[PDB]
């Protein structure tokens, strides 16, 4: 019982659509209400959404920040409001504000592709 | 091949994933001196920019045998540019696991590998951890990397089942 705000940086590409609909669906599977807020790649629109989200008394924010610097103020305002923030895919350049920042291991994947690059092309030559 | 020339499409130069992916790749490839990166250029993680850059690359360095791309959108643009030039011989490698690259790999086009991310799992994890938090949990790492997997012609059926 409670509600989560799914704050997505944009919906102009299928990657972010998948993130947003999946978080909303999972929140509802776990007994929460959830709503998607599209920032349309605009930190001012993101901030306005945070205003609405705080005013509406949401219990948690699932956050895909528009800007790793520009979005800190917004997470700071959620923190001051008492609303925990969980970042997904993109993060913020501040520590101790969001509870967690979840992202894909880009360096590790680079190591995996370098290995196969050499193997594949060594075979083909 | 005593020398094997290749090109690299970087992502947006100002974005750290460009460099985590590129530096991960080069931390391996550079220890094999037969591989010579003959062209390196940003295509801004963008499909249509990758077409235009690859087009310029192919008329400048036709000796390349492979193109490594910092993401799949860029690999898709490079493929369309290769086919337009007739350069169907060039092996293209990407990153993300985008459906369009997955389909290109399984149908035997010149894109031959990518790195699978799991965005549904990370979106669900943020929700699952919020749930745990609202239920009382306060012990969470702040920086949470989620792992990835290599996708090849040889294991593609694991990713299309």
């Amino acid at each position: 019982k409670g509600k989560m705000a799914i704050v997505i940086s944009t919906l102009n590409n299928p990657w972010f659509v998948v993130l947003a609909e999946t978080a909303k669906q999972r929140a509802e599977q776990l007994g929460y209400e959830a709503t998607i807020f599209d920032s349309q790649n605009d930190t001012a629109k993101e901030s306005a959404h945070f205003d609405a989200i705080i005013a509406a008394g949401y219990d948690a924010i699932i956050f895909n920040p528009t800007d790793a610097d520009g979005s800190i103020a917004n997470v700071k305002r959620a923190k001051e409001a008492g609303i925990p923030v969980f970042c997904v895919d993109r993060g913020i350049n501040a520590r101790g504000l969001a509870v967690a920042q979840i992202y894909s291991d880009n360096y590790y994947g680079g190591v995996l592709m370098g290995e196969y690059f050499v193997k594949f092309l060594k075979e083909k030559k | 091949a005593k020398e094997i020339p290749y090109a690299e499409l970087l992502g947006i130069l100002s974005a750290q994933p460009t460099w985590d992916r590129s530096n991960g790749f080069h931390s391996v490839v550079d220890q094999y001196p037969e591989f010579k990166m003959v062209a390196q250029q940003s295509a801004e993680f963008d499909r249509d920019t990758a077409y235009k850059v690859t087009e310029q690359i192919l008329q400048a360095h036709p000796e390349i045998k492979a193109i490594w791309c910092g993401n799949d959108a860029m690999a898709l643009g490079a493929m369309k540019a290769c086919e337009a030039a007739g350069r169907t011989d060039i092996y293209i490698f990407g990153f993300d696991g985008a459906e369009d690259v997955i389909n290109a790999i399984k149908e035997g086009k010149q894109i031959v590998a990518t790195i699978m991310q799991f965005p549904k799992l990370m979106a669900r994890l943020a929700v699952e951890w919020a749930d745990q938090y609202l239920r009382g949990e306060r012990s969470f790492p702040e920086i949470v990397p989620v792992t990835v997997e290599l996708v090849t012609r040889e294991n593609i059926d694991k990713y299309t089942a």
